[PDB]
């Protein structure tokens, strides 16, 4: 390989031998794209004229009142498609074309990535098939329809748990036999090398923009940048540019679900064991005898039962800290943002918001400049929060 | 590793190919499973390839996916698998036994520890479905240290560099695939001193066994053809053994030639 | 009055005497605000750092293929709240504060304006009450919830037809008695002076941005700018800056519903009679004996049974042209945009899109640079289009 | 306009205030409506104020909103209203009849034409609920041309400029409101030569009629108190007339004083 597949001891290429040629081809294309100014130029055009970049950096007005905390929200909820997922899906669809592929395979859990794959495909003219656990399809109707309207073929997975886990397996099986014509548009900064590297590099404008934006508005870097962690791409797009700014804290928030103690959560990075699955070596949700398990969370999109290897790595060296937020705490951060700032956040992003609220409420007299990555909008969640309320 | 060496020596002296059935341990139940393996052997299997139910067989197809389901639904666990393996070995001292595993089940309790229990229970080789040659180092080293043959798959899309690596790192036999000139593959393997090649592609008829042996393969592995019968006869267990018996005799007879 | 309340013969202040003092106070405050650089500065900050301006101008890739037409979409669908309604609601909420008011009254039909009032109120800290015909509430649940989450009080109107007409009456009755503490945040560029002028001036950045954007990308002004017309604010925000550019065509599209001939439409500007109602003299949907009637349309937001007076005026002097688009044509433009460009448009905005598609399809060899105002996103409509399909 | 002038002259000579009931034409039906008006008159009403059902009474309250509903549900139309008006006039030649209208019903068929039919049917004044003094020009000019008194509302929030305009443009009577020093208002009106003021605020008890007359008002208009009874007795029509009869006598007796 041209690049290193490992982050410390996490990462690798744990796939059947038949898929190695596809991974090598993808890595080469990526390195070449990355050096191509004509590629850079086309990616940027789409991000700006189509998706809506740069996204705003909103200073909160009312939520930090009575506190010495200043909170800024990076508004990825204002991105075309309604979430950060759109950034990377565009660079991947362009890379697919550069390799002469004409088909796209994507896996989706909550449906956000699915939707983003469909829109990118519709626009750049690729045929798109989406695997979605049949359980997910079943209660993700709104996003399903949205996918079909854009002309994508949705394939429900009935095998295993009929959940995201099962959708990612089906997508790998498929790519096995069709990788000469199809490109696998994986959804997060996980799976086999070079995906953790590609998804991060196509998600790094988040953090690059946040940095420039905050220096302009506060004349200084933030004390901490916080982001939810399902598989890790919004978190790594936000953190990337700050990694060398050692004064800046990096906090990732995993779903605590009903509470760690209950066993019903989705926080493998901090509460699971390293294993090998989905083509990588990283922390995951598994039984004592090594069977992979599902991640539980009120938020549909923090369902990946493992996490990206660069995250498992940033934790190990102490560069970034990972915390968990429970269902109840995310629901409360959802309601507070709505009523005080007039922004409906995605329940996923509510986990990161719940954590910044905890930082300011516990130490109200501590002066701190925080930035929360608002990964998506919460329109898709009003029914849930509704039926919770 | 020995059991293979020995087998291939005997088959040669009676100019005949090896017939190797694949079955899922504890499918459709523990006892029905042991009953099925005694029948395969009895019917003429030259070796065995057994799978340990894994939750996410990202490298298997539906027939095999449904087999793990039934096993799981049976309460089969890896540990129960190692008990069954010790019993099989105890009744059949000479048949080579190979395991088809997923990296995680191998890695769970330590790589070295996994090959150690293999060795202790009398398994002869292990194929890790999701470890390409590029990442096999820790797996192959632990295997060699425990006298276990590390099996590698040779894919349709295989190049020279790979042919070279597979010939050099593998032992027991080379797993030859076909993804939905082999005579050249087989040729190239022989040239590089690779372990005997077993055609695993899609053997379901005596016709294909004979062709494999003719192509230059040392025999063929019947990947799901067997899982098929269990499936079809889930209904009538006695009818299940009978069809298996017959199928195996059928396939074995065609290896001779 | 400081300004003229009439556009030609349309307009005026047709309200009960008791409300004149409120209208005069509002006009004065507006004129003063308009001259205040500190006001301009604060309005701009919110538009940019909170709402997400400037919005992109997307060149269509695939829909004009085989044609000599170039189509650009002004992406108001990328605005915080999901529609153009957010622009004006912010300048009105700021003006309300400038007058020392602490309460907000708003009327809403489809719920977009309602939602935008709630978010602006939540953010700037005003108490908000919303009148919505009980029929509208009843099948606008999603937006209702959204309004309540943001802390707005929703009041269903059961009187009359329990539709938008009835909600606008209830809001005027209320403001009658509470105008000393409450500000009426009217939803469109209609009603009594100075509302048609205020809503247009707080919606004019659409057109100002489009102009700058197109000169930058095409080096020339468009041949025509097209926008749907329910009461008229997106259309007038788009047209305003082009009015003096006489080479540029201005096209407004009213809902044809089931077809003019059927009588079930919502196109009063072209198919209704001038009357006096809602405080203005303009074209409206009425019976032969002068009773006001409702506007029918598949799109929930083009329900205002009248139209703004500056529109009735631009038509009369021949400066702008008004056309109608039926339900079926809007549904087809909805599906085409989805499948070819990956953008779910609001069914309202689909009326304007249906019309540009008709222009290019009828004269495929005519070279023309068109700009469509995409007033909102269509997430709110997937169920409808769904159940239609 | 004459009928008013005359009325106010008589009341003065018998130092008593005017009692004016408001009713919705054709509420709850055509015939029940005519029956109701004959009772009001009979019971002692000095004048009438009648409303023509309008679809969007953006200046009325629920009691009045429900009255239009019932009329509409009765099939009452503006045209049917003008027929009823001609009958009332034919039975009661001297009572002043004023109409409470919405701008659109006036404007529908032409402003001038509307006041012409008013004149022809024998109506004495018209109050257009949604035309402020600032926009009344075309309305007042057409009214004067047809000998119709243009009535204006004097709101609680009224200033001097307005007092001045209302005194100058109105005829018949000034409609005095109170929104949920009047003696000064009344005073200021008198000072500017405004038409007699009728207190319309919220007269529902004999108590208030007497106070209006004392305050300086020429009488009072009972805005919905009457719509209330119809509502309460919708149920028993005979009980409906009886309560109305009584209420009016009650209110009228209190104007004397
Ligand atoms: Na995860
Ligand atoms: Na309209």
């Amino acid at each position: 390989t041209l690049l290193n597949p490992y982050f410390g001891e996490f990462g690798g290429m744990y796939v059947p031998q038949i898929l190695m040629p596809a991974l090598n081809q993808l890595e080469e294309a990526f390195v070449r794209a990355q050096k191509d100014p004509e590629f850079q130029a086309q990616f940027a055009d789409l991000l700006k004229n189509y998706a809506g970049r740069p996204t705003a950096l909103t200073k909160c007005q009312n939520i930090t009142a009575g506190t010495r905390t200043t909170l800024y929200l990076k508004r990825e909820d204002l991105l075309h498609g309604g979430a950060h997922t759109t950034n990377q899906v565009l660079g991947q669809a362009l890379l697919a074309k550069r390799m002469g592929k004409s088909e796209i395979i994507a896996e989706t859990g909550a449906g956000q990535h699915g939707v983003a794959s469909a829109l990118a495909s519709a626009l750049l003219g690729l045929k798109c098939r989406i695997y979605m656990g049949a359980k997910d399809v079943e209660r993700q109707s709104p996003n399903v329809f949205r996918m079909r309207l854009m002309g994508a073929e949705v394939i429900p997975v009935h095998s295993g748990s009929a959940t995201l886990k099962d959708a990612c397996n089906e997508a790998l099986r498929d790519w096995s036999g069709s990788y000469e014509t199809a490109h696998y548009m994986l959804g997060t900064a996980a799976g086999p090398h070079p995906y953790p590297t590609i998804v991060r590099e196509f998600q790094r404008m988040i953090g690059e923009e946040t940095k420039a934006q905050i220096l302009d508005k506060e004349g200084r870097l933030p004390d901490a940048v916080i982001a939810c962690v399902g598989g890790g791409s919004n978190a790594i797009g936000m953190f990337a540019d700050f990694i060398n700014d050692t004064s800046v804290g990096l906090i990732g928030v995993e779903p605590g679900g009903h509470g760690i103690e209950t066993g019903e959560h989705g926080a493998p990075l901090k509460h699971g064991r390293v294993g090998i699955y989905f083509g990588m070596k990283a922390p995951m949700m598994q039984t004592a005898d090594g069977q992979i398990e599902e991640s539980y969370s009120i938020s549909a999109g923090l369902d990946f039962p493992s996490v990206g290897p660069q995250h498992a790595y940033l934790n190990s060296i102490g560069r970034a800290d990972y915390v968990s937020i429970t269902d109840d705490e995310a629901l409360e951060a959802f309601k507070t943002l709505c009523r005080h700032e007039g922004i409906i956040p995605a329940l996923e992003s509510s986990h990161a918001l719940a954590h910044a609220l905890k930082m300011m409420r516990e130490q109200p007299e501590k002066e701190q400049l925080l930035v929360v990555n608002l990964s998506g909008r919460g329109d898709k969640d009003i029914f849930t929060v509704h039926d919770i309320l | 590793m020995e059991r293979y060496e020995n087998l291939f020596a005997q088959l040669n002296d009676r100019r005949e190919g090896a017939f190797v059935p694949f079955v899922t341990l504890g499918d459709p139940g523990i006892e029905q499973s042991l009953k099925i393996i005694d029948t395969l052997i009895d019917a003429g299997a030259d070796a065995l390839e057994l799978g340990v139910p894994f939750s996410d067989p990202l490298a298997d197809g539906p027939t095999i996916q449904n087999a793990n389901l039934r096993a799981f639904a049976a309460g089969v666990t890896p540990a129960q698998c190692f008990e069954m393996l010790a019993l099989i070995r105890e009744k059949h001292p000479t048949i080579p036994i190979g395991l088809l595993m997923y990296a995680n089940l191998v890695f769970n309790n330590g790589i070295d520890a996994f090959y150690a229990r293999c060795e202790q229970v009398g398994v002869d080789s292990v194929l890790v479905a999701d470890v390409p040659v590029e990442e096999s180092a820790p797996f192959r080293q632990a295997a060699l240290r425990h006298n276990i043959a590390p099996i590698f798959i040779c894919p349709p899309n295989a190049d020279d560099d790979l042919l070279r690596q597979v010939a050099s790192y593998g032992r027991g036999y080379t797993y030859l695939l076909s993804r939905s000139p082999l005579h050249h593959l087989i040729e190239k393997l022989k040239e590089y001193h690779a372990a005997p090649a077993l055609q695993g592609f899609g053997i379901s008829s005596p016709e294909q066994v004979s062709a494999a042996v003719r192509a230059g393969a040392a025999g063929a592995i019947s990947g799901s053809a067997i899982v098929k019968i269990i499936e079809k006869n889930l209904a009538s267990p006695k009818q299940m053994l009978a069809e298996l018996r017959s199928f195996v005799s059928a396939m074995k007879a065609a290896s001779r030639a």
